[PDB]
């Protein structure tokens, strides 16, 4: 949950 | 032996360098956008989680946004960055 694909 | 330095594409020869500030390997670039080496690629390049740099070929790229201020990339909340899988050249 530190980052997500955009 | 000629390297790409921005706008990286699958197939590009790139220089992968240790970025101490962000505690990760990144692609060497003239852009302020960060291209982090995906952790999955460390074994293939004989790197560990030190060799200051290695040449590689870009195999895959994904565009990401930091959703948390505390993150593995040491980037501010909201930063957009890439994670790149690479293999040795």
């Amino acid at each position: 949950s530190e980052f997500e694909v955009v | 032996e000629k390297i790409a330095i921005r706008d990286f594409q699958v197939g590009d020869l790139v220089l992968i360098i240790l970025d101490e500030r962000h505690d990760n390997y990144v692609l060497f670039t003239v852009s302020p956008t960060l291209y982090f080496l995906h952790s999955e690629s460390l074994p293939a390049l004989d790197l560990k989680p030190r060799r200051p740099w290695v040449l590689g070929k870009v195999m895959e790229k994904e565009y990401c946004q930091a959703k948390k201020a505390q993150n593995r990339f040491k980037v501010p909340l909201g930063t957009k960055f890439y994670r790149v899988k690479a293999v040795s050249w």
